RNA sequence: UUCUGACCUAUCAGCUUUUGAUGUUAGGGUAUUGGCCUAACAUGGCUAUGACGGGUAACGGGGAAUUAGAGUUCGAUUCCGGAGAGGGAGCCUGAGAAAUAGCUACCACAUCUAAGGAAGGCAGCAGGCGCGUAAAUUACCCAAUUCUAAAGAAGAGAGGUAGUGACAAGAAAUAACAAUGCAAGGUUUGUAUUGGAAUGGUGGGAAUUUAAAACCUUCCCAGAGUAACAAUUGGAGGGCAAGUCUGGUGCCAGCAGCCGCGGUAAUUCCAGCUCCAAUAGCGUAUAUUAAAAUUGUUGCAGUUAAAACGCUCGUAGUUGA
């Protein structure tokens, strides 16, 4: 809005077409807009669980 | 050593409680006051 | 690492602190603009002090110099945007001349003094503190803007502000009174 | 930061009278010695015999201040507590 | 690898050359030049224009603070460059390493072990202990910024975003106003009675913002009168702006940067009252710059205050019709 009200700034996007839209944009933007849920939630323990792999230790 | 006397004149005086007084001005308010006070009637 | 944006002093402090003339001087100024501290006469100050040194500056180098010509014609150029120098004077000596009252002149709460609304100087600052001035086009709340000559032509109301006609009144009492009103009727 | 040793009283210069009373502590960085001066007529009985000062200079570097001969030193903090604010009025946590 | 540029110290004056110091020749070695290294031969090289030592609470520079102009102090710390990964040393791979989240050993530490052996290096980010005058979360995220890859799509405590944060820096409330009554002025200006307006702060909901949430901004509800929604800090002889006001103490307690104050009227203590300076900031300490033309080139002083060598010759130095 900016200070004192009856105004507001953006910035705006349109695309060709909804394939447009799938193609050159990231999910987050996507979840924003209501194309597609958020995905996987494990953050930053999948990094905990790789490091916990260690190659050819088991047999995956 | 003489030590032992120390604190002396403060146990001594009388305690007065501190009172009430109508909220003194801040800011732009106290020097309006104070502009007053000092220069306008004055004559 | 750092952050790059950079910061800087305001004001500077005024030694020697309780030089009798200089100190019932200020509270003079202070009496006639309603400024809150020592500290906004200050950077008003400082603010007049380091374009007299620009101006020192210049007038040393000679005349017909290009850096001269060039930086002197946009200080004095500034000046006229702020206000400080009238058209007839446009010369760098009317710059040295620049003087404190000339400069809190330009303040826009002695500006909405000045041209009405408010009754008072000290009234005028809290209207422009409470949300009640607007310059045309854009709304402020800070009594230390400087008025451009330009600027000067479109102070009035906030659009939604009382004065502007937005929420009209005071919705305690007149939802009381009308509450009232309707019980009693 | 040291410890209260031992509590002094020191005489006064030619043109005064009184007993002032001062501080002996053992600073903890050097196993150094030194007196300090308290200010504030109850904080001698402020700190206890074994208690932890906190210490400063005086004003003026190592040079001698007022009636004191020899005091470069002055305690402001005592168990951890401001000493000034204890004693001023008592704003601030007595001793435990 | 050329050139040129540095802090303090003479109570450090001769250093360097068998163990390469300086050169010549020839080699070896290098990615390449070279005492870089071997052999043979010269006997040089550097030094009061300060070598060789010692000190440094010394990484260098871009720069920082303070400056009228000279200056003086500061620069671990955003960028650039160097150096190092507990202390030393030696190595592999590969274009690039004498690499440290590569390796081998020693010393100094030190974990697991059934005692046979094994594993170890936070000055990455968190977090702990200790040291201390002195310092934040075992947070969330790879969206942006970028990097690395078999390069979109994966990774990144690089990095961003919050949390903690009175380190600094900017903006800015703590009322405003009209009536009367009173006050002073030639219908005025000031100030205690009243009494309707104005509004954040704040609580709630949103709108929005966002990697996600929170904040910001914006809107709608709520929502000040002792506007208790309560401004503090340090002062009030002089220096130095404000008390020969009121009580207590009575040379004691104490204050006091300094001069001084305190021995029965304390303009200085301990209070209270009043007043004053700055103000969401204000005190104190230590260091440092100005003030300091008290380090003096600009710009000091040397008859007597500090200071002309006892006297002359004279080499370097500086200066020269």
């Amino acid at each position: 809005t900016l200070f004192g009200g009856g105004r507001t700034k953006g910035f705006g996007l349109i695309y060709k077409n909804v394939d447009a839209v799938k193609k050159f944009e990231k999910k987050y933007r996507l979840v924003r807009e209501g194309l597609i849920d958020k995905e996987t939630k494990a953050g930053r323990r999948a990094s905990k669980e790789l490091k916990n792999r260690r190659k050819k230790v088991r047999g995956t | 050593g003489s030590l032992a006397r120390a604190g002396k004149v403060k146990n001594q005086t009388p305690k007065v409680p501190k009172l009430d007084k109508k909220k003194r001005l801040t800011g732009r308010a106290k020097k309006r006051q104070l502009y007053n006070r000092r220069f306008s009637d004055n004559g | 690492p750092k952050s790059y944006r950079n910061y800087s002093k305001t004001a500077r402090n005024p030694k020697r602190p309780f030089e009798k003339e200089r100190l019932d001087q200020e509270l003079k100024l202070i009496g006639e603009y309603g400024l809150k501290n020592k500290r906004e006469i200050w950077r008003v100050q400082y603010l007049l002090a380091k374009i007299r040194s620009a101006a020192r500056y210049l007038l040393t180098l000679d005349e017909k110099s290009s850096k001269r010509i060039f930086q002197g014609e946009a200080l004095l150029r500034r000046m006229v945007r702020q206000g400080l120098l009238g058209e007839n004077e446009e010369k760098l000596d009317y710059v040295l001349g620049l003087t404190l009252p000339k400069l809190l002149e330009r303040r826009l709460q002695t500006k909405v003094f000045k041209l009405g609304l408010a009754k008072s100087v000290h009234h005028a600052r809290v209207l422009i503190r409470q949300r009640h001035i607007r310059v045309g086009k854009q709304m402020v709340d800070i009594p230390s803007f400087l008025v451009r000559v330009d600027s000067e032509k479109h102070i009035d109301f906030a659009t939604t502000s009382p004065f502007g006609g937005a929420r009209p009144g005071r919705v305690k009492r007149k939802s009381l009174k009308k509450q009232k009103e309707k019980t009693e009727a | 930061k040291g410890i209260v040793v031992e509590k002094v009283a020191i005489e006064a210069k030619q043109p005064n009278s009184a007993y002032r009373k001062c501080v002996r502590v053992q600073l903890i960085k050097n196993g150094k010695k030194i007196t300090a001066f308290v200010p504030g007529d109850g904080c001698l009985n402020f700190i206890d015999e074994n208690d932890e000062v906190l210490v400063s200079g005086f004003g003026r570097s190592g040079h001698s201040v007022g009636d004191l001969p020899g005091v470069k030193f002055k305690v402001v903090k005592v168990a951890r507590v401001s000493l000034l604010a204890l004693f001023k009025e008592k704003k601030e946590k007595p001793r435990s």
